[PDB]
């Protein structure tokens, strides 16, 4: 309840994701993977913006299969799909980092924006490890991220 | 009961009192509880890596408080240029991965490295920037300064002891922003690589734009040959604007230069020797005016005489006083029959460091000694006057106390003179320094001995120094070496090495400075029938291999006239050879045929190039090093496994 | 004033070496956290804090490294800031100069890290001048 | 940017149409130029290099094969020169580099319009007729102690043999930086060196040369100018300077550099 309308939406298809595979935990590879979708977000242009390299369209649907691998790589949990599985430790972390990261945004002053939880996302270990060996940067594509959010 | 089963909170203050950094790298692979008290933990970094890779950066050290930015490699490379719009998210790269920064030190190679980086910590509390490179050209006086002047900022320390800029950039920066100036809790403009120093209306300026100044370095003039000397006013001026100092150092530029033939009077070609316009009143003035005063040093490179009435009144005036450095400072102690009068009042000193007094006899080394009782450190340099005598009773007065001495050009006091008359303190003593003078004419066990400092001449041999009485140092653990002279004028030495291997005497050595900078000689061409730096660099280095060094910091021998220090290849053959090299650090230049050779030691982690002089190489066109070598060089040393 | 140990045990303690532990200043005074031994350790240590130092601390470390387990956890219940503060350090120096694995060896600690987290945690210690 | 201009460090200075070539002598690189550069930049487009021998390049780029001749530095230095799209180019050489230059010009006339040599010499090895250079027994210390270095770095040991050890006082100035290399390529560059022999090729040469020499010089006989005179195919000029080392466009600057400006500045030779 403490995220904006767009990342509780977000939030909840990644859910709804990890519920189809019933791959024991929300993993913050399930809501990367979600923010990988919907190319209206922010995440595409960051990516594509990011890299020279990354200007090539096709390289960018590597990513998902990045993603997608790495997500076949997880044992199924003997659960029922009409379930909430469990939000792994790590996308605690997540979320608290993304909520410390609003909050130090604005020194004056809580709902999280979609970009802080894209930052946030991207400096879990695991996404960033993932990132890497596709050849893209969390730390480059973060920062042009928030480069990007100043205008 | 197990380490693991503990409270979180005595673990992390527990794992706080790691600060070795390659145990807390050990530490952090033990499990995942050690990893992550061992990340939320570490607050001092010193960042290793190369420019290219800056994007891998690591984003675990979110609580380090001290970040050290001034070694990304290539040593001296503009982290943040113009030439490349992305540089600006380096900016926020940085913001982003360690967002807990209150002290920050970085090498600012361009204007635009301190414009993008220094704002991103609005809570940023102390500031180092370094560069020995040249000035970048600006319209104005202190414009890149004044890129430290941000909205949201509350600088308190500022040390520029190591960033080469011009004298007026510093009171054009603080004069533009009297709210920056006045937030300045301590300044350190103590910089060597100033051609001449801050003018007496610089520091008038520098002094009355920051009146809450607790520490206050500057590298000042006070030569009266020049016009703008500092000078009485000068002094007046900062004692009256900064009521609250605790530490005043203020040094004439040549008296920071590491070559003695700088600022020693003796050796400069009849410079120096004149009075400055320094007055005992105007020190009894400043004195008074400075009750807060605990540290203070006036190193100058022009005789200050009679002052030892102002060093009387220092004791009466400063009672918090407990370190005094004193450069070309006469009459500090004349002693009559038996009263103590100058320095041997200030009975509260801790630390006392004294240069070319020509007054100073022996009876005013017991007059210091039987009045600063409480002296734990002593260091002495250039006083032709005192002798073994004196010293050795001094040392017996302060023999309860006295840990660290150090006895430098004392005509008559040579290495086994000093030795001789360091013995009262010999199982005390922790750190020495002699110089290694063979020529001087006229239960012995260093148990506490740590550190030693050597001072020895080009061309002399180190085989000495165990028949000088340094025989049985079991603790012995740091010697530091450093040669001067010119090699130009020596023959061919006729004993084939220095002398390294005697060092093989005390079995705890394992850390070495060997400072061959100062040596000047002929670089890759010699006249005719002359030798070149590279005989001379294989003389010193032959046997380095043969100690189990695991630190080694090298400066190569320089050619003044084309101001280059390459390492040479008898050098890189023979630092080859010391296999239990962990951390080897060279203050020079070496091409990729040469730093290849580094790779055949094993063990060797930190290796790296620091040009830390003034004028640094500008670019790989002026010298040997290239951007590629280096980077070529750390991938193969990372990849080693 | 009189303390009583865990077991039953009695000592006596000094008004000063009562102040100097925050727990016991600010509160018979039972002591049903801490062992007899942990008393007859602490007590001498604490008089001579309320009244050659170093050799004499040194002395007074040279114990086992269990014993120094409960040392630490009775000076985490009686919050003596010195006390604690001194024996962290003392543990603290038996992790520096080891490998990994003769930490696990001394303290008798589990291996958890896959070889994938091991090389990704020495890529990132990698980044520090050490 | 390129790989060539990569694997060799070029460095492009200067502006206007004119192109002045700098290579360096073997055992330095282009950083003994710095001095010539700021009297060439603001009249003229500069470019430097380090051959593939240079301590300063990547060893693992150097082909023993390749540079066992001065053919393939010949080559180096055209590919270089194409690269950057440089044509008429004013090569200013040090010593058997401007051999290589001039061998390169021979295989490409258009890329050159004039050749500026300092201390050149056809051949190294003096025989019975041919008095042009160092004797062959002088010049066997060299190698030998070239071949010890390379003998003791390969058993892990440090190498400890210099040139200040020659006997010749003129070898200890000529072969000063032959040991600034990696033993293993100082001994391919110096063996290719002594067995260079540009004699017969001299005649095939047309781009007008600019022999500049040192009084009296103890290393390299002056009459080798003279020699070059009377062999070069084309327009060829000699100079003497009061000079002396090996390197006087770095040492002695204030006399080599207005001696190299002259020369470089005027065409009719």
């Amino acid at each position: 309840q403490t995220l904006t309308p767009e990342a509780a939406t977000v939030l909840n298809q990644s859910i709804a994701e990890a519920a189809r595979r019933n791959h024991g935990q929300t993993t913050p590879l399930h809501v990367a993977a979600t923010l990988l979708a919907s190319p209206a977000g922010f995440l595409r242009r960051a990516c594509i913006r990011s890299h020279p390299n990354s200007s090539h369209p096709l390289q960018c649907r590597a990513l998902e299969l990045c993603f997608s691998v790495a997500l076949e790589r997880l044992p199924t949990a003997t659960t029922t799909p009409g379930n909430d599985p469990p939000i792994s430790n790590a996308l605690m972390a997540a979320l608290k980092r993304a909520q410390a990261h609003q909050r130090r945004g604005c020194p004056e002053q809580v709902k999280v924006e979609l970009e802080q939880l894209i930052i946030s996302i991207l400096d879990d270990p695991s996404v960033s490890r993932v990132m890497r060996e596709a050849s893209f940067s969390s730390p480059a594509v973060k920062a042009t991220i928030e480069q990007s959010l100043n205008n | 009961t197990a380490l693991n089963d503990l409270p979180d909170v005595i673990l992390s203050n527990i794992m706080a009192g790691v600060s070795d950094v390659r145990s807390r790298n050990s530490a952090s692979l033990v499990c995942h509880k050690w990893y992550l008290l061992e990340r939320a933990t570490r607050s001092a970094l010193t960042l290793r890596g190369n420019i290219r890779d800056l994007f891998m950066l690591p984003t675990c050290f979110q609580s380090t408080s001290h970040l050290d930015l001034s070694l990304i490699s290539p040593w001296g490379h503009p982290l943040t240029s113009a030439a490349d719009p992305d540089s600006a998210l380096i900016g926020h790269l940085l913001r982003h991965a360690f967002p807990s920064v209150t002290s920050l030190a970085i090498y600012a190679r361009d204007p635009s490295t301190i414009h993008i980086v220094v704002p991103q910590w609005p809570d940023l509390e102390r500031l180092k920037l370094v560069r020995w490179h040249q000035r970048p050209q600006t319209d104005a006086a202190g414009d890149e300064l004044k890129l430290l002047i941000s909205e949201c900022g509350t600088l308190k320390s500022l040390d520029l002891s190591s960033f080469y800029c011009w004298t007026d950039d510093v009171p054009a920066a603080l004069g533009s922003c009297p709210t920056f100036a006045a937030n300045l809790k301590s300044l350190n403009l103590l910089n060597s690589s100033f051609s001449e120093g801050f003018k007496s209306d610089e520091i008038k300026a520098i002094t009355k734009a920051c009146p809450n100044l607790r520490e206050f370095r500057a590298s000042c003039m006070f030569d009266p040959r020049y016009i703008g000397h500092a000078g009485d006013e000068a002094l007046v001026s900062i004692s009256v604007n900064c009521p609250k100092l605790e530490i005043l150092h203020l040094a004439d530029t040549n008296a920071l230069s590491s070559a003695r033939s700088d600022f020693d009077p003796d050796e400069r070609e009849g410079l120096g020797q004149e009075e400055a316009k320094i007055n005992a009143a105007t020190l009894i003035e400043v004195f008074s005016g400075l009750p807060l005063l605990e540290e203070l040093a006036l190193d100058l490179c022009n005789n200050v005489r009679d002052s030892g009435p102002a060093l009387e009144v220092l004791n009466s005036k400063c009672p918090k006083l407990k370190s005094v450095k004193l450069g070309q400072f006469h009459g500090i102690s004349l002693p009559v029959e038996s009263k103590l009068d100058g320095i041997a009042l200030c009975q509260g000193l801790e630390s006392l460091s004294i240069r070319n007094v020509d007054d100073l006899t022996d009876m005013g080394l017991i007059a210091i000694g039987r009045g600063c009782y409480r002296l734990a450190k002593f260091e002495v340099y250039g006083c032709k006057k005192i002798t073994v005598r004196g010293m050795r009773t001094m040392a017996s007065l302060l023999r309860k106390t006295l840990v660290d001495v150090k006895i430098a050009a004392c005509k008559k006091l040579g290495a086994v003179q000093s030795l001789k008359a360091l013995e009262p303190i010999q199982d005390r003593v922790e750190r020495l320094h002699i110089d290694c003078d063979w020529d001087c004419p006229d239960d012995k066990t260093w148990a506490r001995l740590r550190y030693v400092s050597l001072w020895i001449f080009v061309g002399q041999l180190l085989t000495p120094l165990v028949a000088a009485g340094l025989n049985d140092c079991p603790e012995l653990e740091e010697i530091s070496i450093k040669v001067e002279g010119d090699c130009r004028v020596l023959s061919r030495p006729t004993v084939r090495e220095f002398g390294l291997t005697t060092l093989l005497n005390y079995p705890k050595l394992s850390r070495m400075h060997l400072d061959c900078g100062d040596i000047n000689g002929y670089a890759h061409t010699a006249p005719s029938g002359q030798m070149d730096l590279s005989l001379w660099e294989r003389f010193y280095l032959i046997g380095v291999g043969h100690l189990g060094l695991t630190e080694l910091n090298y400066w190569p021998p320089q050619d003044r006239d084309v101001n280059q220090r390459s390492l040479s290849l008898p050098a890189a053959g023979l630092l080859q050879e010391c296999n239990r090299l962990r951390k080897l650090f060279i203050h020079g230049t070496a091409h990729e045929h040469f730093m290849m050779f580094f790779l055949r030691i094993e063990g060797l982690r930190d290796v790296q190039l620091r040009a830390d002089y003034y004028p640094a190489p500008e670019n790989d066109m002026s010298t040997e090093m290239r951007a590629d070598s280096c980077s070529r060089f750390e991938v193969a040393l990372n990849r080693r496994q | 004033i009189v303390l009583k140990s865990s077991d039953g045990e009695s000592f006596e303690v000094e008004e000063a070496v009562a102040l100097e532990s925050q727990t016991i200043a600010h509160m018979g005074v039972p002591l049903p956290n801490v062992t007899s031994k942990i008393l007859a350790k602490v007590i001498e240590y604490c008089k001579r804090h309320v009244e050659d130092l170093k050799a004499w601390d040194a002395d007074f470390m040279k114990i086992d490294q269990a014993t120094l387990f409960e040392l630490i956890l009775a000076a985490n219940y009686l919050n003596i800031k010195n006390l604690l503060d001194l024996t962290c350090q003392t543990v603290a120096d038996m992790i520096k100069g080891k490998t990994p694995e003769e930490i696990r060896t001394t303290f008798n600690i589990k291996n958890d890290f896959t070889p994938e987290e091991e090389e990704e945690v020495r890529r990132e210690n990698q980044w520090a001048f050490e | 940017m390129s790989s060539i201009g990569l694997a060799h460090n070029v460095t492009i200075l200067g502006s206007g149409e004119t192109t002045v070539v700098l290579g360096h002598g073997y055992g330095t690189d282009q950083s003994v130029w710095k001095l010539l550069v700021p009297y060439l930049v603001d009249d003229y487009k500069v470019l430097l290099y380090d051959h593939m021998g240079a301590g300063t390049t990547n060893p693992d780029y150097f082909d023993f094969d390749r540079y066992s001749s001065l053919e393939g530095y010949s080559y180096d230095l055209i590919a270089i020169l194409e690269e950057f799209q440089v044509s008429k180019c004013i090569y200013v050489g040090h010593s058997m580099s401007s051999m290589a230059a001039a061998v390169a010009s021979i295989f490409r006339p258009d890329l050159f319009h004039k050749l500026v040599m300092i201390s050149p010499t056809p051949r190294l090895i003096n025989t019975e007729e041919y008095y042009g250079g160092f004797e062959q027994k002088v010049m066997d210390e060299t190698l030998r102690s070239l071949d010890e270095n390379f003998k003791s770095l390969s058993l892990g040991t440090a190498p400890l043999l210099l040139a200040c050890d020659l006997e010749s006082a003129a070898m200890q100035e000529y072969c000063r930086t032959l040991f600034n290399m990696r033993p293993d390529i100082a001994c391919c560059i110096t063996r290719m060196i002594c067995g260079l022999d540009l004699r017969p090729y001299l005649g095939h040469v047309t781009v007008p040369c600019h022999i500049i020499q040192s009084s009296n010089d103890i290393m390299v006989p002056v009459a080798v100018g003279e020699y070059l005179r009377k062999n070069l195919g084309g327009p060829s000029v000699v100079e003497v300077m009061p000079t002396e080392g090996h390197l006087p466009h770095l040492s002695m600057p204030e006399v080599t550099i207005p001696v190299v400006l002259r020369h470089i500045r005027q065409d009719i030779t």
